[PDB]
């Protein structure tokens, strides 16, 4: 139960790791699915086997697959991208590797000093989600439904080719 | 009996890794991937924390969430299209027409 | 639990701007009309905005674990519907000049004023977010509504990414306020602590990252660099709208958070929030002394507003007028802020093409449009704390929160940022009558309401009894 | 030596200074995104370590 | 639980096996033998309408384990969304958003 939690939290931190320092746009996007696959892995070691279930089937399934799609229309092939490596000079990513490594330290700081008797990993079943969803939740479901009608639109209107 | 705070500083780790992921990359592409890593690491907090308390309010929030994740994904890729269609490339620092 | 018909009736202006929205799209499905769509979504509003009286006929009562209604509720909701129905008054004749489809737009605007209303009417960390991004997403779609023009692309692109990494820090925020609290309901942000240890560190932190995002939402400083790109590169109706609608939501509900969290109480949070909001006015006063733009100055308008409202916000938890006062310098905010983004619209409207430019060019607008010029002057006083003018009446509540509370710091901000704005509103406002060298009822209607905005700003100046009596009716639920 | 009112110049040396540093602080408005998202991350370092200090 | 523990077993062997036997007939493939246009957007609308599509579709699917226990309060909340999805769709079709052939 903490083996797969731990093992597959290690798996997505070096597969996003090797997302933000890559150079070939699919590569990152398998990386990124890999990442994907292993948090869907520690949401089914904590319990919420619905937060893993709709990790795999929409994040990893509908929104990394858009992704794979916009970037095979593109045919990103690297032009001033690949022959660049500005990322990979240490002038250039030196000072946010820091800042963001202190923003980590005290976010961490931060974390260790909450209570904590550990998580039990009860399996929430997606019954009471639902029951949940369609109970205290009705009017998140509902403008969550506007919110994604709005998307709809905003892209529609955006990326047509006329 | 897996502690709440090694989720959460998985969580930290995965967000702050995605925001530098947003920051040193200068194509849109890697700066939207960035976007998704932050928010997918926010809902991966918030899947922990519900699931510390024993509640479906961390999968409901997650479910908000994901939509906003996939609703923004759409939206930025459909910006993207728009400037690789216009301008016929992806660098974010050539696009600042507007400054001061 | 559930939802009865009380409940259905203090639903009232929600339900009624998505069946507007429901009934707009089918509309356009039907057939392409710009003039019945815009009929539509104004019919829908003003309807919002009429049953507004039976939501106050209900009563005050909490709809949803999410949703609170009483009068908080009503005044912001009267304001992002006033806001949105301005906004579509100006968009018509500016969308006369597009060529591509022109009916997406009410519906974006019906949307973001749908998540306005659930700002107004939310009382959960899940109806905070959802409103935030119902607000953001359909302003995404607005500000690069014209994504031909690289202005308003640009302005898309960054205000999509920035908004993206701000939700992003928001809801990790919500996510570390939930990890310690165990409840996602305002009230119940910090009821199991006491005895003295409500700076908790994990608490703390994530209140923090929802400052930075809500910072962001409302041009905070630092998280203030997006306003003046957005504001002009985006179309002047979405200026209109981002400018007023979207800030006064989000302040809204940051109202009823930080009235309703005990951990608001905390001093700590206070002492940051009284950085960001000096630093604010300093910034947002400073950085407009030199701007030949119209829109780039009332974005750091907009930042030094929104910094005045943060200083009528930290004195929430000590004075008892600091959320009346919120709300009169919001009514005031809302009226200046109107008038000016309308003149502008009004003489950027219509639409001349996305390859040509769409420069403003005030001085000397009196000599070809004199009651334009007039209402600009007007609403250029009226945001400079000047007297006789509705921003004056909000800057004296600021100024009287601000001496409540013993924030002298913040009140000799306050004094500076109204000096460095009053050089620059005062040089816009005079290069009105400089020397430099339509034809429909929609723009008619555009120029009735910018003057009854400039007319309603001098008549609240001189007697500001009226909206102080309608906002201190507005009691929210203690 | 009076002719030309130096307490007029002594009060309006404040005058210059907010021009100044109106022109030193418009200079963050570069309109490059990634400084826009740096800046935004630089304001979560500082108000995050601001509310550990004063906790 | 012996009977979990033995199922869970079960799927990782099952996983494992799957896995390592598409490995294996790779390698054995690999082994044997001796040697010797722009794209339009419509695709992107596609795979938008499909991931926008498909988060509704998520929300239906929370609602359908759970029709019995929300009772037609549920129903009520769930017709609305359907209804609102299915304006949705129709304003998609009737705009030739969803049309290839112009
Ligand atoms: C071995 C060294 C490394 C070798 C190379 C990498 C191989 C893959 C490693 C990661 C995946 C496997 C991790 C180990 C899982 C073993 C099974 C296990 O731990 O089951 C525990 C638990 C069973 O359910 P529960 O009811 O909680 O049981 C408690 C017991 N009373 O389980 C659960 O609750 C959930 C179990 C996890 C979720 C299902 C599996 C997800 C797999 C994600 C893979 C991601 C991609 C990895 C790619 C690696 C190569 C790049
Ligand atoms: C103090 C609050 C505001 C009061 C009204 C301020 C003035 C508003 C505009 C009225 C019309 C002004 C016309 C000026 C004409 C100047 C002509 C100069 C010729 C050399
Ligand atoms: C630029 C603005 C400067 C404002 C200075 C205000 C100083 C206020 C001092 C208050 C001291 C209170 C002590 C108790």
């Amino acid at each position: 139960m903490e083996f797969a939690f731990y093992i597959c939290g290690l798996i997505a931190i070096l597969a996003t790791l090797r997302v933000i320092t890559h150079t070939n746009p699919v590569h990152a996007l398998l990386y990124l699915i890999i990442s994907l696959l292993a948090i869907s892995g520690v949401f089914f070691s904590l319990g919420a086997y619905f937060a893993g279930a709709l990790e795999i089937i929409v994040y990893a399934g509908a929104i990394m697959v858009l992704f794979v799609f916009v970037v095979m229309m593109l045919n990103l092939g690297g032009s001033e991208i690949e022959q660049e490596r500005q990322w990979l000079k240490p002038q250039v990513w030196i000072g946010p590797a820091i800042l963001s490594a202190i923003m980590l330290v005290v976010i961490v700081y931060a974390i260790l000093g909450v209570n904590d008797q550990g998580i039990d990993g009860t399996p929430i079943s997606a019954k009471a989600v639902g029951i949940t969803l369609f109970g205290p939740y009705v009017l998140a479901v509902e403008l969550a439904s506007m919110l994604l009608l709005a998307g709809l639109v905003v892209a529609f209107h955006v990326g047509r080719e006329e | 009996m897996i502690p709440l705070q090694h989720g959460l500083i998985l969580a930290a780790i995965l967000f702050v890794l995605g925001l530098t992921g947003l920051v040193i990359r200068r194509n849109l592409l890697f700066m939207l991937i960035g976007l998704e890593i932050m928010i997918n690491a926010s809902a991966l907090a918030f899947v922990v924390a519900g699931s510390y308390w024993g509640q479906t309010d961390g999968q409901v929030m997650y479910i908000l969430a994901i939509s906003l994740a996939a609703a923004e994904a759409s939206i930025g890729l459909a910006l993207l299209l728009q400037l690789h269609r216009r301008r016929q490339n992806l660098n974010i620092d050539s696009v600042s027409e507007m400054r001061g | 639990m559930t939802i009865t018909p009380q409940n259905l009736i203090a639903l009232l202006p929600l339900l009624i701007v998505g069946l507007t929205v429901v009934v707009v799209m089918l509309s356009i499905a039907w057939r392409r009309n710009h003039f019945l769509n815009a009929t539509l979504s104004v019919i829908g509003l003003n309807a919002a905005l009429v049953s507004l009286w039976f939501v106050g006929q209900a009563g005050a009562m909490d709809v949803t674990p999410l949703m609170r209604v009483d009068g908080f509720a009503m005044l912001y909701t009267g304001l992002v519907l006033l806001a949105s129905l301005a906004t579509c008054t100006f968009a018509y004749p500016w969308l006369e000049g597009y060529n591509d489809n022109k009916d997406e737009f009410y519906l974006l605007v019906l949307i973001a004023a749908l998540g306005g209303i659930l700002l107004a009417n939310a009382n959960h960390l899940a109806s905070l977010f959802l409103g935030i991004e119902l607000i953001s997403l359909p302003l995404f779609g607005l500000v690069g509504y014209a994504f031909r023009q690289k202005r308003s692309l640009e302005a898309s692109i960054k205000y999509t990414i920035l908004s993206a990494a701000a939700s992003s820090f928001l809801l990790f925020g919500m996510a570390l306020v939930y990890a310690q609290s165990g409840d996602l309901s305002f009230v119940a942000l910090g009821k199991n602590l006491g005895d003295g240890m409500l700076n908790e560190p994990l608490l703390l932190a994530g209140f923090g990252l929802m400052i930075v995002g809500l910072g962001f939402k409302l041009s905070l400083v630092p998280f203030h660099l997006w306003t003046p790109d957005v504001y002009q590169g985006a179309p002047a109706p979405v200026s209109t709208f981002l400018a007023t609608a979207s800030k006064i939501a989000i302040f809204g509900v940051v109202m009823r958070l930080f009235l309703y969290a005990p951990v608001g109480d905390s001093e700590a949070i206070r002492v940051v929030l009284a950085i960001i909001a000096f630093a604010s006015i300093i910034f947002g006063n400073l950085m407009a002394l030199s701007q030949t733009n119209i829109k780039r100055l009332l974005g750091y308008s907009s930042i030094s507003h929104l910094g005045y409202l943060l200083v009528a916000l930290i004195a929430l938890q000590t004075g008892e007028m600091s959320m009346e006062a919120v709300g009169v310098y919001l009514a005031g905010y809302l009226f200046s802020s109107l008038g000016a983004f309308g003149v502008v619209s009004l003489m950027s409207s219509p639409y001349r093409g996305p390859d040509a430019d769409s420069l403003f060019s005030y001085r000397g607008l009196f000599w070809h449009r004199p009651i334009l010029a007039a209402v600009m002057t007007v609403m250029m006083l009226s945001l400079a704390g000047i007297p006789m003018t509705l921003g004056f009446i909000g800057k004296f509540y600021v100024l009287a929160v601000g001496v409540q509370a013993h924030l002298w710091w913040l009140v000799g901000a306050v004094v500076v940022g109204s000096a460095i704005g009053l050089y620059y509103y005062l040089r816009v406002a005079v290069s009105l009558y400089l020397h430099a060298p339509p034809s429909n009822w929609q723009y008619s209607a555009g120029g009735i309401v910018v003057l009854i905005s400039a007319l309603l700003v001098l008549v609240l100046g001189v007697w500001p009894q009226p909206l102080i009596s309608i906002v201190r009716l507005a009691m929210p639920l203690m | 030596l009076l002719k030309r009112d130096p307490l007029n110049s002594m009060m309006n040396i404040p005058a210059v200074l907010s021009r100044f540093a109106g022109k030193g602080l418009l200079l963050s408005e570069n309109g490059y995104l990634r400084w826009y998202v740096a800046s935004m991350s630089i304001g979560a370092v500082v108000v995050l370590a601001l509310l550990m200090v004063l906790r | 639980s012996t009977e979990v523990i033995a199922h869970h077993w079960a799927f990782a062997i099952f996983l494992i096996v799957a896995i390592g036997l598409c490995c294996l007939m790779l390698v054995g493939g690999w082994f044997l033998g001796g040697r010797a246009l722009r794209l339009s957007a419509k695709f992107y609308l596609v795979a938008m309408f499909f991931v926008i599509f498909d988060v509704e579709a998520l929300y239906l699917f929370a609602w359908s384990t759970s029709i019995r226990e929300s009772g037609w309060v549920g129903f009520v909340e769930a017709a609305i969304f359907i209804f609102v999805l299915l304006a949705g769709l129709v304003y998609l079709v009737r705009i030739g958003a969803l049309d290839w052939t112009p």
